[PDB]
């Protein structure tokens, strides 16, 4: 896991 | 070198998979000097993301390497890539500082590009070092705090361009900044805000908004 | 510029998915005129398939959306691309004829470059009209007979290399040479004589060849 | 459905 910035799940 | 057959050809070189090709034509646009339309600053947005993204994922995996290994020949790919980065990632923030920023007639599109800017500027910082790295904070602080202002006085708190600019903000506190209870506390209060109405959204609406919040959730579990 | 630098630095462009960047290397690895092993030509032909691949894919969309439109915008990026395409696959015949075909010591490693030389040539067909169309079709078939010539000397029936040649020599009859009774022959020849020796083969040996032979039977299946 | 080369398939 890693921080997850705008978009990054589409 | 008309304007609409470069708007054109980047809307072919999207449907071709063709970012480098793509983000050059929305450049030539952008140069105009006439502003953007919703259409098309997702085309920017959309062909510079692509480009930055595939140097960001070839750094990252260089820089595990070169990391674990502590011959140059690492080292030296490792600051080729990092080079072609920081060109593009310069390319963009100029397109924002002499037209798009300035030239923008409505709130939506300075919260927009704001963002953008404070984007590009993390990916800088990332992998920056000295100076240089001190400079690019501070700019990326500048632009994601004059777009939060705009945003919380523009833009309900489901509204997406402000969940989205909130969530990159908080990610830039926590992964650049390292100030993790600035981090923890944005996105918490963007999270609870947004939750509190997302009662009154439509379909289309609350998975938009559904899908930075859940974003908003894993960063919140992770840093927790 | 020694060799191993650039053949280290071609297995960092591929983990780094940096496809462009890694057939640069293994070009400048193949001018040093040593052969390659078969590490090395396995680099070399990832490389340069992801780059035509991306170009490809990218020809076919604008052919496609400058045959439904029949502005000159659509037909001017695709000869952009369709020049590029013809640049990269002419770098690859060059390295083949200047280099790898003449100086492989051994027949698998010819077989496998001939194979190769007949793919680049079936891809610049795809693009060509006139009189260069002519002269690559003649090409292409060239190198792809004395490729299977001596595949049925030198390998047994289901070994990979000689399947994927026979499956690739069975394309360029159908979709280059408009020659549909030639690929289907050629496909139902291999296949049959393929499946003739499966039973002998082991877990990761079967998995190889069956996947080649899966797509053999799925191109029968089309042009039946 | 079209023609299909070698590693298409993976
Ligand atoms: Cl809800
Ligand atoms: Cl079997
Ligand atoms: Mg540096
Ligand atoms: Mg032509």
């Amino acid at each position: 896991l890693s921080s997850s910035s705008c978009g990054s799940n589409s | 070198m008309e304007r609409a057959s470069l708007i054109q050809k980047a809307k072919l070189a999207e449907q071709a998979e063709r970012y480098e090709d793509m983000a050059a034509f929305m450049k030539g646009a952008v140069e105009k000097g006439e502003e953007l339309s919703c259409e098309e600053r997702n085309l920017l947005s959309v062909a510079y993301k692509n480009v930055v993204g595939g140097q960001r994922a070839a750094w990252r995996v260089l820089s595990s390497i070169e990391q674990k290994s502590n011959g140059p020949e690492v080292r030296e790919y490792r600051e080729k890539v990092e080079t072609e980065l920081q060109g593009v990632c310069d390319t963009v923030l100029g397109l924002l500082d002499s037209h798009l920023i300035k030239e923008a007639g409505d709130a939506e599109s300075r919260v927009f590009y704001l963002k953008m800017k404070g984007d590009y500027y993390r990916y800088l910082a990332e992998v920056a070092t000295g100076d240089d790295k001190k400079r690019i904070i501070d700019s990326a602080r500048s632009a994601y705090q004059e777009a939060m202002d705009i945003s919380k006085k523009e833009m309900p708190p489901t509204n997406p361009i402000r969940l989205g600019l909130a969530l990159n903000f908080s990610v830039f506190h926590y992964e650049i900044a390292n100030s993790p209870e600035e981090a923890i506390s944005l996105a918490k209060t963007t999270f609870d805000e947004a939750m509190a109405d997302l009662h009154t959204l439509s379909e289309d609406s609350y998975k938009d908004s559904t899908l930075i919040m859940q974003l908003l959730r894993d960063n919140l579990t992770l840093w927790t």
